[PDB]
RNA sequence: UGGUUCUAUUUUCUAGGACUGAUUAAUAGGGACGGUCGGGGGCAUCAGUAUUCAAUUGUCAGAGGUGAAAUUCUUGGAUUUAUUGAAGACUAACUACUGCGAAAGCAUUUGCCAAGGACGUUUUCAUUAAUCAAGAACGCCGACUAGGGAUCGGGUGGUGUUUUUUUAAUGACCCACUCGGCACCUUACGAGACUGGGGGGAGUAUGGUCGCAAGGCUGAAACUUAAAGGAAUUG
């Protein structure tokens, strides 16, 4: 999975910090994942100075709250599970509830998911992540 | 340069709710520094948690004058041992790892403070003459 | 720790003797502590996408590059596209008249190692201090008054919103005060007394000295001399 770049170059603003993450991840297939996150400091309504930064301990807190929570996700999922998670952008909401008792951060998103080893193929899992099916099929007619 | 210290009060006595004795302060004192603490850390423990204010008003006299008359002197004033022991470990971080030249820049300052408190004790003599920081 | 002997009910209580004796606590200085702070340093770790190279496809005739071109690569498949690997760097936007560092300088994550500063302090020492020739490490002014707005780090108080709950502690914003910083905008008041050098700027003249420079068709001079060329050319 991967933004488009005006995505995130639409995103990015000055006068905040951006809080980025990354975390290597084994799901409860054997898929190791490495699933990336960014996160934008806000600033709070009635809020009169115009930096809304992150006091850098926020930052490496706010980072390891991201790279805990986001690595309990994965690890809890596989990868339909996975995927289905990150279809409606749930763990960005997970993300943002637990991280408003150190800062706001708007706009916290996933961003990126790049698989790194796949196990096995398994074609009794992909036929059940779609739907069976089996042909006899024509013969010939002499 | 800045002004960060402690304001002594203009009273010199104890505070009127100090219903302690002037005795079991120090052998508080005399208990805790026999026990291993620093004389530092005798009077911010005593002051924090049983609530003389400072010593040497509560008490007679200030706390390494208890110490010293109870038994319990430095080897080495609490300055000089604590830079000692600073620059001791500085000196012990740059064998380990050598290419750490702003420690060794800071190594080079902690030694200039070690010698110059060092002269001053010297020439007080509270610690003797042919001392040397090794 | 050792030793001697004095009082009344089998064991109770007792008296004596030998191994310290001036101040504060500098809106001076140092040291400890506390919660912290920072792109300060060192080691290790982690990631990112470019670039270069390579392997594998797909397709076919050009691709660079320039003001145009060219050197270069290319049907033994270049450039473009897709998948993957390797290498050496580098840390984009966030990034600031912001931060940290003694200066040169320092920007990915996580951990370790020591360090440092400001603040808080009814902690501690007690003059331990300031400046620099030598030497060592790294590499509109001042002795001067008040302010104002904004910002970075700490602290105190207020009492609203985001937060939230019986797992630990811990935020963010608003406001006032305060300490310390990087700057900016102003104010008031003071003698503030890798070494070697001719003499202003813009010009003008030159019967001096030192230079460089003209002539005149070439050939071609001792030779009025060929070929060829030049020049001018409505034979």
């Amino acid at each position: 999975m991967d933004f488009t770049t005006d995505k995130l170059r639409s995103m990015v603003r000055k006068w905040q910090t951006l809080i980025e993450a990354n975390v290597t991840v084994k799901t409860s297939d054997d898929y190791v994942l490495r699933i990336f996150a960014i996160a934008f400091t806000r600033k709070q309504a009635n809020q009169v100075k115009r930096h809304s930064y992150a006091q850098s301990s926020h930052i490496r807190a706010i980072r390891k709250v991201i790279s805990e929570i986001l690595t309990k996700e994965v690890q809890g999922s596989t990868l339909a599970q996975l995927t289905s998670k990150l279809i409606p952008e749930v763990i960005n909401k997970e993300i943002e509830n637990a991280t408003k008792d150190i800062f706001p951060l708007q706009n916290i998103h996933v961003r990126k998911v790049k698989l790194l080893k796949q196990p096995k193929f398994d074609v009794g899992a992909l036929m059940a992540l779609h739907g069976e099916g089996s042909g006899e099929e024509k013969g010939k007619k002499v | 340069k800045g002004i960060s210290s402690s304001a002594i009060p203009y009273s010199r006595n104890a505070p009127a709710w100090f219903k302690l004795s002037s005795e079991s302060v120090i052998e508080q004192i005399v208990k805790y520094a026999r026990k291993g603490l620093t004389p530092s850390q005798i009077g911010v423990l005593l002051r924090d948690a049983h609530g003389v204010t400072q010593a040497r008003v509560i008490t007679g006299n200030k706390i390494m004058r208890i110490l010293k008359s109870n038994g319990l002197a430095p080897e080495i004033p609490e300055d000089l041992y604590y830079l000692i022991k600073k620059a001791v470990s500085v000196r012990k971080h740059l064998e380990r790892n050598r290419k750490d030249k702003d420690a060794k820049f800071r190594l080079i300052l902690i030694e200039s403070r070690i010698h110059r408190l060092a002269r001053y004790y010297r020439t007080v003599a509270v610690l003797p003459p042919n001392w040397k920081y090794e």
